[PDB]
DNA sequence: AAAAAAAAAAAAAAAA
RNA sequence: UUUUUUUUUUUUUUUUUU
């Protein structure tokens, strides 16, 4: 019989200063904050794939419905929600012949074939960006299914169709978004199955990716990504306090160079002069030797925190008065002593660790439904459990499928009151722009930092990468 | 003065369009009356609508769809709207709104065939712009636009039926509380007495080597059988410590530090748990890091403990519920248990293909909700029990660890309903 | 000045003799495109900073520094800001034109 | 060459 | 990779003892 506190569900801000708990419902009624007159769209791909893109764009022009509106809200149409024009007319189309894609795809070397496939698209994208009068906001990269099946790590090409670079990952998406970093071209990759899937069917005859009931949410997750990549601000936070920068570190492995070198990358969220939130990357990637260290050496830690503080000073004028450095791993004192030196006296450094490993699984006594989202079990003033995954009545179901797993949030360094730490992470789980969902299972800093790290470790020749997420997600 | 806009529609089919249009118009500053807007119903509503259409309605908007085209209530509202149109001598009163692609303009209702309809079939935004332009042209009564009105109506009417409510709820965890430990942790200096190139995992009671000290809760001579040399040991050489001091955190020294003294209690209880599972004669699957314990087909009466099934069938695959346990001492002295499902071809021999096991586990867990996880977990741990309230891990000839058979309970002040 | 000029641009513009040069009927009238003062992503160049580089004896060094000051901000906005801008208007003061030429 | 206590990379299915 | 969630595989490191 231990006490369990409940934190109020965060509310996100929409146009005209109106607040709404849900993102989908608030967006569908109030629209985004900024007036993005139109999305000039460029597409790459084959003729068979272009028709599908045109058909889907025409579909999302018209409203679409889910099976049950309460659990998944209906989609009123692209211009209905986003008050911005995005039509099938005016798309700049660039060709990728089937012979070109089949020439390179059927190669024995996965690294070589994936490098060739990325090169084929990137050459045409760069050539269109540099040598064409047409201006395109986002480059929707339609990739077929054969490239999807046979252009990732551990992909075995069947012996029957094998007809015939190693410094780059076999992952098409990671390498693709990595090599476009220098040109700053916002792009989004599309499976032909993610498009009008009803063509693609299995042996039973039903579509392999049957999305009959989830058409509306599919449109929500595609439209929101397209709007963000074009320079839109769908929603923001409202309860975040002034002077609070967050910053989120995550460590990823690099395979190309001897010693994994454990590249560490960061994403920084804070406030701006006024009322608009600024959620960018803080990317100075600081590589860390040793096979499994994941603790950052003092020089790189100092550089990281100095860059994070400077990106706040330059945009507000003075240093943050209190930051919450989140991370997936615990902080050794070696890092924290380095961090303390860089920061001035007024700043209050806080080091927080968030993890899902330990299996605490709350089962209610009766009912085929899980715990409420927002329930928190405070172990002590330094550690707590927060159920950021669970049931919320608004979406009619729990975000999880089985019983959910909470987040162990502990204040390793600094002082911080545990209630406020639990109050910001739950709110931080709301700024997921890659997908339009009611809530995210983990805070977006630890997620978008993971994404940018997964992109920045694909190319070893990267230098001074852009800090905007639209080039990454 | 007539300043309300009436939106007639087919109530159980056109919820989405009517909702969206009404929430848009109210935010735009236009008074809107509709049946889905008002929360609760009574016998009076059938009368109420009539007087509205005759006394407060300045414009009448008819949602045109394959459903609402031949709906009796919609037809009656259309009739009264047409007649109040006649009485007002205002021809631009009924403003149809066609939203169906399958309902062509040649199949509309007779009251609407001759009336121009705003096209919503292609773009709802274009239709709403046309509505706004037409309402501005006809000088329809309007207030200053204020989206807060739309937000408030959304809050009182729709996120309204599904809101936070305060009432106590009690939850069942997956943590088994440890009631008591043996009084003293024993550090015996076997040294040369125990051969160095020997493994302590086969010892009768759990025990871990540290320096030249065998650490265990067991008595000095419990390991005589596996180690015949231990008969001539002296019990004054032990470094017995009041384990409760370790749990409090009081004890620390050069001999041992409490953090690395807590680990010698975690491996110890883990080996005790696996030993107990061997005692209960439940077979095991090797995981990548841990080990899972599942039960045969037939050991339980009709393959179910209590009234709840634990081993079942799925086409040719016998599925078995299994648990994985691990002792944790940071939050409290507890044992955490996780649930798994493993499949066999004949009920005794595990299927060797990991991918098939994972896929079939996903297929089975597709339909396992809270009362399928908690119930099976509690049934398994009760089957694990030795009495009605607790069980014991064998820690020696006389030392036992008492762990409760019911999971830790917490108390929530906020809950919900289906 | 830029904001005022654009505000002038949406409205029709008239010259002395329309026979010689047709009157300008407004941006949204002839190009039927939205070009409004709303949505201008603004990056500031303080008077002190632009004055520090300008008053230099060497033409080449002052020119390179003046170009660097603008291009660094333009690159930073392009790669580290969520907004997408079709064109980058670079308003330069008149003293630079007077004293940044060969 | 072990252990527990913490780490991340990848593939598979299914529902949102 | 539109997603998200829940798992299943490995692999690996640190602290300590021999």
């Amino acid at each position: 019989m231990k006490e369990l506190i409940y934190i109020e569900e965060p509310k996100i801000l929409f146009a005209h200063g109106q607040k709404c708990t849900d993102a989908r419902d608030g967006l569908a009624l109030f629209g985004p904050l900024n007036n993005l007159y139109g999305i000039k769209s460029g597409v790459i791909g084959t003729k068979q794939g272009l028709k599908i893109f045109r058909d889907y764009l025409d579909h999302i022009q018209k409203p679409i419905y889910n099976s049950n509106s309460i659990t998944r809200p209906m989609f009123p149409g692209f211009e209905a929600v986003f008050d911005c024009k995005w039509e099938s007319t005016g798309i700049t189309f660039k060709e990728v012949t089937n012979e070109d894609i089949g020439k390179f795809l059927y190669n024995s070397s996965t690294h070589k074939r994936t490098y060739d496939l990325v090169s084929l698209f990137i050459d045409k994208i760069i050539s269109a960006n540099k040598n064409e009068d047409e201006n395109v906001d986002v480059w929707f990269v339609i990739v077929p299914d054969e490239i999807y099946k046979y252009c990732r790590p551990n992909s075995v090409l069947p012996k029957e169709m094998v007809q015939t670079t190693y410094n780059y990952d076999a992952q098409f998406h990671d390498q693709f978004k990595a090599r476009l970093l220098k040109h700053t071209i916002p792009t989004q990759i599309f499976r032909e199955s993610t498009l009008a899937w009803r063509d693609f069917k299995n042996a039973f005859g039903l579509p392999i990716r049957d999305f009959s009931k989830i058409e509306g949410h599919l449109a929500w997750t595609i439209s929101t990504a397209a709007f963000y990549k074009a320079g839109g601000k769908p929603w923001k936070l409202s309860d975040v306090r002034n002077g609070v920068c967050y910053l989120g570190l995550v460590y990823k492995k690099v395979e190309k160079s001897k010693n994994p070198r454990n590249a560490c990358c960061a994403a920084q969220m804070f406030l701006d002069n006024g009322d608009g939130t600024v959620f960018k990357g803080e990317v100075g990637p600081w590589y860390n030797p040793k096979n499994g260290q994941y603790h950052l050496e003092p020089k790189e830690a100092k550089a990281l925190l100095s860059q994070s503080l400077q990106s706040y000073k330059e945009q507000i004028g003075e240093y943050p008065k209190e930051v919450f450095i989140h991370a997936k791993t615990r902080f050794n004192h070696q890092e924290w002593d380095a961090f303390l030196e860089v920061t001035p006296k007024e700043t209050n450094l806080v080091g927080v660790t968030i993890s899902k490993t330990k299996p605490l699984k709350l089962y209610k006594t009766e009912g085929d439904y899980t715990i409420l989202r927002g329930n928190a079990y405070v172990v002590n003033e330094r550690s707590a459990f927060l159920w950021t995954v669970g049931y919320v009545p608004k979406i009619q179901t729990a975000l999880s499928m089985e019983v959910p797993n909470p987040l162990f949030i502990e204040i390793n360094k600094g002082e911080a009151d545990i209630k406020q730490v639990l109050k910001d992470i739950l709110s931080l789980t709301k700024l997921n722009y890659n997908a339009c969902i009611f809530a995210d299972g983990e805070p977006v800093t630890l997620r978008f930092a993971d994404k940018i790290g997964e992109i920045l470790t694909a190319s070893t020749d990267i230098k001074t990468p852009p800090l905007a997420f639209k080039y990454y997600i | 003065m007539r300043n309300k806009i009436f939106i007639s529609h087919a109530t159980p089919d056109d919820n989405d369009f009517t909702r969206w249009l009404a929430l848009k118009l109210i935010g735009l500053g236009y008074e809107v009356w509709c049946d889905i807007l008002f929360l609760d119903k009574g016998v009076d509503f059938w009368s109420n609508i009539e007087k509205v259409i005759r006394e407060d309605t300045c414009k009448f908007l008819l949602v045109s769809s394959s459903y609402s085209n031949q709906r009796e209530g919609v037809l009656k509202e259309l009739a009264v709207a047409a007649k109040v149109k006649k009485q007002l001598k205002d021809d631009k009163f009924i403003i149809p709104l066609a939203i169906d692609e399958q309902l062509s303009y040649d199949d509309i209702n007779i009251d609407i065939v001759r009336l121009n309809a705003i096209d919503f079939k292609m773009s709802w935004a274009r239709g709403l712009k046309d509505i706004l332009e037409a309402f501005e042209k006809q000088k329809v009564p309007k207030e200053v636009a204020d989206a807060s009105k739309s937000n408030l109506l959304y809050q009182q009417i729709f996120l309204h039926d599904k809101s936070v409510i305060e009432k106590e709820e009690i939850y069942d965890s997956n943590w088994l509380s440890i009631l008591s430990f043996p009084e003293e942790l024993r550090f015996h200096e076997y040294n040369w007495m125990l051969p160095k190139r020997f493994d302590v995992r086969e010892l009768t009671f759990p025990a871990v080597r540290y320096k030249n000290y065998l650490c265990t809760f067991a008595w000095a001579y419990d390991f005589t059988y596996h180690l015949p040399k231990t008969e001539t040991y002296h019990k004054s050489k032990t470094i017995r410590i009041p384990t409760e001091e370790i749990l409090s955190g009081s004890y620390d020294s050069n001999f041992i530090r409490n953090a690395e003294c807590k680990r010698l209690i975690v491996q110890l209880l883990n080996k005790a748990f696996e030993l107990r599972m061997k005692d209960k004669e439940v077979q095991e699957y090797e995981m990548s890091n841990k080990t899972a314990y599942w039960l045969e087909k037939g050991k339980l009466e009709k393959d179910k403990f209590e009234k709840t099934m634990l081993v079942g069938k799925q086409k040719d695959k016998n599925w078995h519920f299994a648990i994985s346990g691990a002792s944790k001492l940071y939050p409290f002295p507890v044992l955490m248990i996780s649930s798994h499902i493993f499949f066999t071809a004949d009920g005794k021999k595990l299927i060797d293909s990991s991918s098939v096991q994972h896929s079939s586990r996903r297929r089975q867990g597709k339909n396992w909700w809270n009362n399928t996880w908690r119930t099976k977990l509690l049934a398994f741990i009760k089957y694990l029990s030795d009495d009605d309230t607790s069980f014991y891990l064998e820690m020696g000839s006389e030392e036992k660890v008492f762990v409760s058979n019911e999971p830790v309970k917490f108390k929530g002040n906020v809950s919900y309903n289906i």
